[PDB]
RNA sequence: GUUGGGCACUCUAAGGUGACUGCCGGUGACAAACCGGAGGAAGGUGGGGAUGACGUCAAAUCAUCAUGCCCCUUAUGACCUGGGCUACACACGUGCUACAAUGGACAGAACAAAGGGCAGCGAAACCGCGAGGUUAAGCCAAUCCCACAAAUCUGUUCUCAGUUCGGAUCGCAGUCUGCAACUCGACUGCGUGAAGCUGGAAUCGCUAGUAAUCGCGGAUCAGCAUGCCGCGGUGAAUACGUUCC
């Protein structure tokens, strides 16, 4: 299916096309107008054409293990560079300066 | 101190009744009488269309399923922490109706309290619900605690 | 042209009953233009029901203010008025059904210390 | 520390996200209202004293 | 947590602003021009006696009323006074000052001379009883409805200080009609620091 | 810091130009941490001060987008 | 000549609105009356205590009123009567 | 409502009038008062606020201030940069957001109050997806701006799932403020999408324009608000009663 992943057949385009790790909603609208399926279609109905531009448009996007192949990358630069904020990808403690002594509770 | 009382107001634009505003006021959530009004008359229109009566009669029979003439409160004295049964005045019979009926229609579970609510008075109507779990199981604890009065 | 004054809930609407056939005028838009959700609409013309007043006046209203129940309120208000001026007979109907009183229930003013002018934040011991 | 840091307070600092604003008549930082350039104690005390010419007791 | 000062909730009923004028655009510089100058006053004729001191802002100018109770201490020889006083006001300020005096007569009846005239006595070691009975009988019969006087601190007596009540007549600080003078002071003895709260209820306003 | 431009102190800058127009040397002791890091600067070791010391950081290709206070934390932890 | 006092109080403001009003009806300005405009108004809340207490507060407030004066017909006897007006610092005349 | 025109109306802000158990009937001692009625905008201190008695806790504040005593003095004082007061395995008060169809998303229509603005408020136009940006009108303000209110109502859409719920966390790219946003700012844009499917023992608030809910405003302040302080929008349920805490 599409990227190497599955999409939902009997969502509708926009939404099912969200599910594909790399392409939230407004990516999914501006996808949907340059292929052309209206926004309101299923994904068990396209035809052969219809889908095979919404594969192509994704295929020029940086969707499936690109993104997450870089942002390991990213994470892992600024955790080998030195780099605090690398620190607290680390440790489990929160990146964006938050505190600590209460909640931070997503990482760890 | 001494007793308070309060008022409501007299029509639906449909089905002229007091007691359905009294309704419109229940089950308001945070404030919107739209809602409440909207839920409530699509819910008399499906009462109307999917039985082919006027829904005043069916509401008001479910009411009279529901309405419950024994409340059993409680004593506790010393140890024992016994209940007692309460002939319930028409007014608390009305709000306890009209409370069960909100109550265990939002509790049962369906694609809107539009058809909720209609399908919990069409099962009070025809005596058998959720609701009147209640209403019975209340008889029932005022028939086991009739010693007392 | 009997003109009333309505206010109610920090808003206030001026009701001119002019002698026609029932056609309400809210701000040059009309009923239900300008006020959804009809039991709105049947409380805005019990002034009108309870005294027969029903096709004997068309009724132009300049509203200012308050929300669209407060502007109700001040609509019905001002329909009493000005429907006494018309006709000083059926006081005791309108004031046995409220409509000279303007329901003085405004806001309250925020407390300091509290929440919202009756609410305390909350307590722990 | 007190003349020190209202001396310091009225000099010109190096930038001007340095000025603060402080008390003119019980030196402190931490709640001078901006219209009576006043600390909020003593505005209580000025404004119970008959001064400050606007300010009464406030109800409504 | 007790008592409001009656002066402070009373302004805006009966009792009027002691600084009296408009704001414009340095309402702040304005009024810590006049706190300048009612330290600088009150410093200076602390010897010589003044209650209080109403400031008013007339375009360029400002009129400086002055209460005393006494008027030849403060206008005096006449030319050295007004020299001394509206001289250095007219330096400090920065623009002209105009000082009219107005005379208390029964001086007795204002509470900051009154509390002034206690803490002295404290200040001169006038026991803390002989102080307030004596004033209370020299205010009821200067002519009050009301005098109530009360001393705080240590008062020569070392581990514990405590409130002193003494008072004659009405002093109804819940009547909002009320013309009640309310003033504090101080008295930094040599075992600390006494504070005298004086207020004289004057009669009512119908 | 947006358009206009990167951030770095002047007196860093003139160190580190003074250290770029010859050749490299020993560590610059540098009170700065707000300043960010101009590709200019890889190679040259730096002593940022943490709160209390001077730590050396040698500056690479990857450390260049972030700032100098990155590279020494403030708050010792277990 | 659109006169706009501004006070803290009204009675002195009313005092310096009438005066006005009468030195220039004398003299023939045709003077439309002191139109009450509305107050500008602020609340200054506070912390009573010292140290503690947010739930322990007072509210003070100043009010400052304003009422409007025109004069309409030239009639410059008035503007002569105007200049030597010396009324208090209350209320802050700006024509 | 732009103009001419008008002070009728709203509004504004001054002086008033007004509600006092005053009048009726009833009870009670005939009193004091109480229950209902008529009038009335208002009915029984009409709603609220401000007002906090003698004193209680040697309660709190020496860090707003002033202070007696004791201590330091080329330092227990002062300047400067950098950090910290934002640490984090844990507990614990207060709050915000949700767990969803009375819902989510998308489009249309309306209704507010109160307050702020002079080196400040900033229209309109233009550009940028957006946060915002450039030139600049008007405004020392019932004029002009902040200021395009939001829930709401009306259509379209999903169909009861960890989802078209929720937004944490996080990567990248931006914007504004300011010497400077690394520790340590708010916001935007793209993407990732977590715990959570209404909460054990226990426990809190509220008697009416209140609770619940929705936005708006202002202090503080260059910038930072989920806090606080006010404002309106819709807007309930119940009080038999004093057995118990």
């Amino acid at each position: 299916r599409i990227a190497g992943v599955d999409i939902p057949r009997d969502k509708r385009v926009v939404i099912s096309l969200t599910y594909i790790f790399g392409i939230g909603r407004t990516t999914a609208q501006q996808v949907l107008k340059e292929a052309g399926v209206s926004e309101d279609t299923r994904v068990r109905d396209l035809t052969e054409e219809e889908l095979g531009k919404i594969r192509d448009i994704i295929d020029k996007l940086k969707v499936e293990g690109d993104l997450r192949r870089e942002v390991s990358l990213n994470i892992k630069r600024l955790i080998e560079i030195g780099s605090y904020r690398g620190i607290r990808h680390r440790r489990g403690l929160p990146v964006r300066g938050q505190n600590s002594k209460n909640n931070a509770r997503t990482r760890k | 101190k001494g007793p308070v009382a309060k008022r409501d107001v007299l029509p639906d634009p449909i089905y002229n009744s007091k007691l359905v505003s009294r309704l419109i006021n229940k089950m308001m959530i945070d404030g919107k009488k739209g809602k409440s009004q909207t839920i409530l008359y699509k819910s008399f229109d499906i009462i109307k269309e999917r039985t082919g009566n006027d829904a005043m009669e069916v509401f008001e029979q479910a009411l009279k399923n529901i309405m419950p003439v024994l409340e059993v409160k409680a004593r506790r004295v010393g140890g024992a922490n016994y209940q007692v049964p309460v002939e319930v005045r028409p007014e608390r019979r009305t709000t306890l109706g009209l409370r069960w009926l909100v109550n265990y229609a939002r509790l049962r579970g369906e694609k809107t309290m539009e058809e909720r609510l209609a399908n919990e008075i069409l099962d009070a109507a025809n005596n058998t619900g959720a609701a009147v779990k209640k209403r019975e199981d209340t008889h029932k604890m005022a028939e086991a605690n009739k010693a007392f009065a | 042209q009997y003109y009333g004054t309505g206010r109610r809930k920090s808003s206030v609407a001026r009701v001119r009953l002019v002698p026609g056939e029932g056609r309400i005028v809210v701000n040059n838009r009309e009923i239900s233009e300008h006020i959804p959700s009809a039991a709105l609409i049947e409380d805005i013309k019990q002034p009108l029901t309870l005294t027969e007043t029903a096709g004997t006046y068309d009724v132009l209203v300049n509203v200012h203010g308050g929300g669209l129940s407060g502007q109700a309120g001040a609509i019905r208000h001002g329909i009493a008025r000005a429907l006494l001026e018309a006709d000083p007979e059926y006081r005791t109907t309108l004031k046995r059904a409220g409509l000279l009183t303007r329901d003085a229930r405004m806001k309250e003013r925020k407390k300091y210390g509290l929440k919202g002018a009756r609410r305390a934040p909350q307590f722990s011991k | 520390a007190k003349k020190s840091m209202i001396a310091k307070q009225q000099r010109t600092p190096k930038f001007k996200v340095q000025e603060y604003t402080r008390c003119e008549r019980c030196g402190r930082p931490h709640s001078v209202i901006r219209k009576f350039k006043l600390c909020r104690i003593c505005f209580r005390e000025l404004a119970y004293k008959g001064q400050i010419p606007g300010v009464k007791k406030a109800s409504w | 947590g007790q008592k409001v000062n009656p002066v402070g909730l009373r302004i805006g009923v009966i009792r009027d602003w002691e600084s009296k004028w408009y704001a414009g655009k340095d309402y702040a510089d304005f009024l810590h021009e006049d706190l300048k100058i009612r330290e600088y006053i009150s410093k200076r004729l602390s010897d010589a006696s003044v209650s209080k001191v109403e400031i008013e802002r007339a375009a360029n100018r400002v009129n400086i009323t002055i209460h005393t109770a006494k008027p030849g201490m403060v206008i005096g020889k006449g030319g050295s006074e007004v020299e001394a006083l509206r001289k250095a006001l007219n330096s400090l300020t920065g623009k002209r000052v105009h000082i009219n005096i107005l005379e208390i007569k029964r001086a007795d009846l204002d509470a900051q001379l009154v509390a002034d005239n206690i803490a002295r006595q404290l200040e001169n070691r006038v026991s803390f009883r002989r102080a307030q009975k004596q004033q209370i009988q020299r205010t009821m019969r200067a002519g009050a409805q009301g005098v109530k006087t009360m001393v705080s601190g240590r008062l020569g007596g070392a581990d514990i200080a405590r409130s002193e009540y003494y008072s004659e007549g009405t002093v109804p600080l819940h009547t909002l009609r009320a013309d009640i003078d309310y003033a504090t002071s101080e008295a930094d003895t040599t075992y600390g620091k006494l504070g005298v709260k004086v207020w004289i209820y004057r009669g009512e306003v119908l | 810091s947006l358009k206009k431009g990167p951030f770095v102190d002047g007196h860093l800058m003139t160190k580190i130009e003074k250290l770029n127009e010859t050749d490299k040397k020993q560590v610059v002791k540098t009170w700065s941490r707000r300043s960010t890091i101009f590709p200019q600067f890889i190679g040259h070791t730096i002593a940022v001060y943490d709160g209390r010391k001077h730590v050396p950081v040698f500056i690479s290709e990857d450390m260049v987008g972030h700032k100098l206070g990155e590279f020494a934390p403030t708050r010792t932890y277990k | 000549i659109r006169i706009r006092l501004k006070a803290y109080d009204h009675r002195i403001l009313d005092q310096s609105a009438e005066k006005i009003v009468e030195t220039a009806k004398r003299s023939g300005a045709s003077v439309s009356g002191p139109i009450p405009l509305p107050t500008e108004k602020s609340v200054y809340t506070i912390l009573r205590a010292v140290h503690k207490y947010k739930d322990s507060r007072e509210q003070f407030e100043m009010r400052t009123h304003k009422r409007l004066i025109d004069i309409v017909n030239p009639t410059p006897q008035t503007v002569d009567a105007l200049m030597r007006l010396d009324l208090p610092s209350g209320v802050d005349i700006e024509i």
